[PDB]
């Protein structure tokens, strides 16, 4: 689906029991701060857990943005979301984000690796 | 009419239809107002 | 974008990104979209479809001479 970063507290159904997973895989579809090229479109990306149990767990990362001039570097940014589950469903628990855009969790794949 | 010679044999038939929202206007909303479009619930079979 | 309007419902649907509606711009208009809607009025936002038409037409022409591939 699309949940919003901003959308702290928020609970979704799963598929299945979280359980029934060893790992799992959050995707996450970005807006950057500036746009590069004129695109500010990331792309959907990856993190990839062991699910250990923890109460959350934590996308954060980095963008670089913005075209490379002489006077202007691109700029950089920090990104979090921690998410949790319980049994058939999920929780967007906290984020940050560093710019006026929407950024989105957008796919669980539960992962089995026997 | 029957025509009036030999054997004839007198029976009955009966004939479907669809009631929708729009034959019965009231199987339209009640969360909030019944006639509207965008408003639909039940529907019927009738056969005449 | 399209707007159909419906005593019942308020129907939004719109080929913004090339040709094509993304589940994401979905969620975003929708949210968008609450301060624009009326009150107690329902809204709904959907995709555009397309209907391919098939035709084999005939045509006559007066002068027969002029016919060509081209």
């Amino acid at each position: 689906g699309a949940q919003s970063f901003l959308s702290t507290g928020t609970t979704k159904n799963l598929s299945d029991d979280i359980s029934n997973y060893s790992y799992v895989e959050v995707y996450t579809t970005h807006k950057t701060t500036e746009k590069t090229k004129g695109n500010d479109n990331t792309g959907t990306i990856c993190h990839k857990f062991y699910l250990d149990g923890s109460g959350t767990y934590v996308c954060s990362g980095t963008f670089v943005s913005g075209d490379r001039t002489d006077t202007k570097p691109p700029i950089t940014e920090f990104y979090r979301v921690g998410v949790s589950f319980k049994g058939s469903t999920w929780t967007l628990v906290d984020s940050a984000v560093q710019n006026s855009k929407t950024q989105y969790v957008t796919r669980i794949i539960g992962i089995n690796m026997p | 009419k029957i025509t009036g010679v030999g054997k004839e044999t007198i029976g009955i038939k009966l004939t479907e239809r669809i009631v929708t929202p729009d034959e019965d206007a009231s199987l339209l909303d009640q969360t909030s107002g019944v006639p509207s479009y965008f408003s639909k619930g039940a529907d019927r079979l009738e056969e005449k | 974008v399209y707007v159909y309007e419906e005593t019942g419902h308020i129907t939004v649907f719109a080929h913004d990104r090339n040709g094509n509606l993304s589940d994401t711009l979905k969620e975003d208009i929708i949210d968008a979209l609450q301060d624009y809607r009326p009150s107690g009025i329902m809204l709904d936002v959907t995709g555009v479809e397309k209907e391919e038409v098939n035709v084999s037409a005939t045509v006559t022409i007066s002068n027969k001479s002029r016919i060509g591939d081209t």
